């Protein structure tokens, strides 16, 4: 998953994606941050992503979600949701 | 105020959290663990080779949920990089009290040890 997913965040966006080797894991994370918003999206090679999105203001998670997929669709219409969460 | 948690990881981070009594942060900024601590929890899709290593820490560093697992509140953590620009105390990665190995992953399934 991960590789088509790196592909794809290159090619339709401009969000810099951090790669972490591990013995065991392959993992993607995306960080942002602005003025109203810090967040980040995590994708495992297990088939797992998390959604952070943590408002500033307030100090409570906008968008706080653990998702487990079986497809790369699924995948994005995960990040899709984490991408509307901010802008 | 201390809770037992448990965690699918590898060598090198067992070797680590061993050597310095301290959970070792994920490379994600935000390491996961089970709580409660469950070796079933999470053991399907944890690798060959991992450990299931269940620890305790302080109560006050893990943020739980209702689906088992819980969150700990690292520097680079969301919690973590939210006190940094509001100026507070920047949360240390918590202490690792009796640490002990309960299960590896074995040629795809969840053995005890
Ligand atoms: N690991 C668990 O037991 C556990 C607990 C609850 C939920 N989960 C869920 O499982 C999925 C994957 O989580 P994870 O914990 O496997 O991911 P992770 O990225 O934290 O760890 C993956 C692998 O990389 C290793 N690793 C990570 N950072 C390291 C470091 N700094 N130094 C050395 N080794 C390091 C870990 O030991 C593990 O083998 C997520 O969806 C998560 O929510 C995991
Ligand atoms: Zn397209």
């Amino acid at each position: 998953m991960l590789n088509k997913f790196k592909l794809w965040v290159s090619k339709h966006t401009d969000y810099t994606v951090i790669h972490n080797e591990n013995d065991l894991s392959y993992s993607i994370i995306i960080d942002f941050e602005d003025d109203r918003y810090i967040s980040r999206f995590t994708v495992w090679d297990d088939l797992s992503c998390m959604s952070e999105v943590m408002d500033v203001d307030t100090g409570l998670y906008k968008l706080n979600k653990r998702n487990e997929f079986s497809t790369f669709d699924e995948l994005l219409d995960i990040f899709d949701d984490f991408m509307i969460s901010i802008k | 105020m201390t809770a037992t948690v448990g965690r699918w990881m590898g060598p090198a981070e067992y070797q680590q959290m061993l050597d310095t009594g301290t959970v070792v942060q994920s490379s994600t900024g935000t390491t996961h663990v089970a709580y409660p601590a469950d070796i079933d929890a999470f053991g399907k899709q944890a690798k060959n080779g991992a450990m299931y290593v269940e620890f305790d820490v302080p109560e006050k560093s893990l943020v739980p949920t209702n689906e088992g697992w819980a969150k700990i509140v690292g520097p680079d953590s969301i919690e973590g990089r939210l006190a940094k620009r509001k100026g507070l105390p920047v949360p240390e990665m918590p202490t690792a009290e009796n640490i002990t190995v309960r299960g590896e992953k074995i040629n795809g399934e969840v053995e005890a040890k």
